[PDB]
């Protein structure tokens, strides 16, 4: 019947509405990754292990030695890492409150700072290793983007 | 770990095969060589080799030969249908049915063995376990032989080797396996072996089947007026109830401890129970309502050794299946809202759905993120990959839900839609026949081909 038209219209409207908050959720995840130690219990061995950006180094190593394992995972990790070092901006007043609530629940010159932190983690070697090993279009292109 | 070197060594294999059974470390070496090269196993494994191995096991009566024979059934821990069939044929004949220790239930469990001297010794299962715990040559040998025989029997039935399962199940019933496993007095190794045997001989049998959480196609009439949390399970609506109860109790008891993965004896039992739970969940026996609590317990048994890594990977897979079920429930809720509409209120309902009972956690989701972060720092590559995937998925559920809703293809159409039910009915018999006359299969294939712009639909 014609109910397919109404269903598709409702789906399109819902997707358009949810678009403002998808980026907010992605930013919330990026922020959570930015300061991983903020989540784990303070004073625990994980706090010290993750104190010096341990999660960052582990993710960098996995991405470097993970291109063959799963291209999608490597691409997503690279995109998230680039978004983290790519500043931030208001995701819309409608989704601003949602992002704030999500950050609160999941967690009880700045560009230069994060760039230097990523460099210390060893993102330079990551990008150069991705570049000078792979012909896959997305892999090399996203390494250039990073 | 050398394909080229393995092939070069295998080039001259007849000499090694002939010099087997002379007390030299060659039979084990030969088995190790033919452990990964499925092609090598096919080329060098035949009836003669299996018969020679069986004769050597009978003569020596030592567990090592049985373990070596069992290890040949599984190649790369995936399958070996030709080798598995040959091993089952060689080790299932009544004539060879003398090197396997029989088990029976008496008013308890009793194991009967033929002894190396062609004797007939029957010992109580509980009494045998007590003697083995005390420590004795005969008791230790009996326990080791029983463990190796159970492992070999379970391996022989790997995947769907019905030709051997049909006999193994009758030899050791599901009820007997459940009674033996739920003892807590026998050594942990024997309990783990029994659990593995039960999982691989009475869980993955013909009745059970795999389940796909995210059913991309849904029936228009199926969608109800309103889908409650229980609705997603009530609408869906077996016999191993005691097995499920034992699994749940063991998992809960493991969770209610400090350093849950500490004792190797209990570590093996946990690694077997987790595998059984994963198989049951993937089989669809459990429901969403109980699935939430099971996932909460599993996560609690991971927060804050190859066996430990494997158990963590299995728990991660179970959690991923639970997340897929949750995404399916969200899609069902959206479809139910759309059907109720028959605007903006639907927008509010959608925004409130993906924001709550439908949450796999106990601290507002913080537990899942903490567990994923801790696992990410781990060593095992599969564990790291799974943790990274789960972390990147959890915080991006809205996009995945929207994409799923964009792939749902309702079948509200007329009898043409009923063609979908007809196709499902045909595929049921097709899969049943594939698991295990040819006229029915040919007719089903012809009908499917005939059924297959309408081509896109």
């Amino acid at each position: 019947k014609n109910i397919i038209e109404k269903l598709q219209d409702i789906i399109t409207a819902l997707e358009e509405r949810l678009k403002p908050l998808v980026q907010a959720e992605l930013s919330v995840l990026v922020d959570v990754l930015h300061w991983p130690e903020l989540l784990f219990l303070e004073g625990s061995e994980a706090y010290q292990r993750c104190e010096s950006g341990g999660f960052l180094s582990k993710l960098i190593q996995h991405t470097k030695d993970l291109m063959e394992s799963e291209e999608k995972l490597c691409i997503k990790v690279l995109r998230t890492l680039q978004q983290m070092l790519l500043k931030k901006t208001k995701y819309g007043d409608r989704g601003n409150q949602l992002r704030k609530m999500l950050l609160q629940n999941y967690l009880q010159s700045a560009i230069a700072a994060t760039q230097c932190r990523l460099d210390k983690e060893g993102a330079t070697k990551l990008v150069c290793d991705l570049i000078t090993s792979t012909k896959n279009e997305k892999i090399f292109q996203e390494s250039i983007g990073l | 770990d050398y394909r080229k070197n393995q092939e070069h060594i295998a080039k001259q294999f007849g000499m090694m095969q002939s010099q087997i059974g002379y007390d030299i470390l060659a039979e084990d070496t030969i088995t190790a060589l033919l452990h990964n090269n499925r092609k090598l196993l096919e080329k060098h494994i035949t009836k003669t080799e299996v018969e020679t191995f069986v004769s050597l096991v009978r003569k020596n009566r030592e567990p090592r030969f049985l373990d070596y024979l069992s290890d040949l059934c599984v190649s790369n821990h995936i399958a070996i249908p030709v080798t598995q069939e040959l091993i089952c044929k060689c080790v299932l004949d009544p004539k060879n049915s003398d090197i396997l220790i029989r088990t029976e239930l008496r008013p308890e469990v009793w194991l009967t063995w033929t002894d190396k001297n062609n004797e007939h010794h029957e010992k109580s299962v509980r009494q045998l376990a007590q003697e083995a715990r005390a420590g004795n040559a005969h008791d230790e040998n009996v326990l080791s032989y029983y463990r190796y025989q159970l492992k070999l029997f379970a391996r022989m039935c790997l995947d769907r080797q019905y030709l051997a399962i049909d006999e193994i199940s009758q030899q050791l019933g599901v009820d007997l396996i459940f009674l033996c496993m739920a003892d807590e007095m026998l050594p942990f190794d024997l309990r783990a072996s029994f659990c593995h045997l039960m999982l691989h001989v009475h869980v993955d049998r013909d009745p059970q089947e795999l389940v796909t959480p995210v059913k991309f196609a849904r029936l228009w009439t199926e969608i109800p007026t309103a889908i409650t949390i229980k609705d997603y399970d009530s609408n869906l609506n077996n016999k191993f109830a005691n097995t499920m109860e034992f699994v749940e109790d063991y998992l809960n008891n493991v969770v209610s401890e400090a350093v849950p993965f500490a004792n190797e004896e209990k570590n093996k039992l946990t690694f077997e129970v987790v595998s059984l739970a994963h198989n049951l969940i993937y089989f669809g026996f459990y429901s969403f309502s109980e699935l939430l609590r099971l996932t909460r317990t599993l996560l609690g048994i991971i927060d804050c050794d190859i066996v430990v890594m494997e158990t963590k990977l299995k728990i991660l897979e179970i959690l991923q299946f639970i997340l897929n079920v949750r995404l399916d429930y969200r899609i069902s809720y959206l479809l139910s809202v759309f059907k109720k509409e028959f605007l903006d209120r639907i927008g509010e309902q959608a925004e409130a759905m993906f924001g709550s009972m439908l949450e796999v956690d106990d601290e507002g989701g913080r537990m899942f993120l903490r567990v994923l972060i801790h696992l990410t720092m781990h060593d095992y590559a599969p564990l790291v990959s799974g943790a990274l995937q789960l972390l990147f998925k959890h915080f991006s559920q809205r996009q995945e839900a929207m994409h799923t809703f964009k792939q749902v293809q309702l079948l509200i159409s007329a009898q043409d839609v009923e063609n979908y039910k007809v196709i499902k009915s045909e595929l049921d018999r097709l899969r049943t026949m594939v698991e295990k006359n040819y006229q029915i299969v040919k007719g089903i294939l012809e009908r499917l081909n005939k059924m297959c712009q309408m081509r896109k639909k």
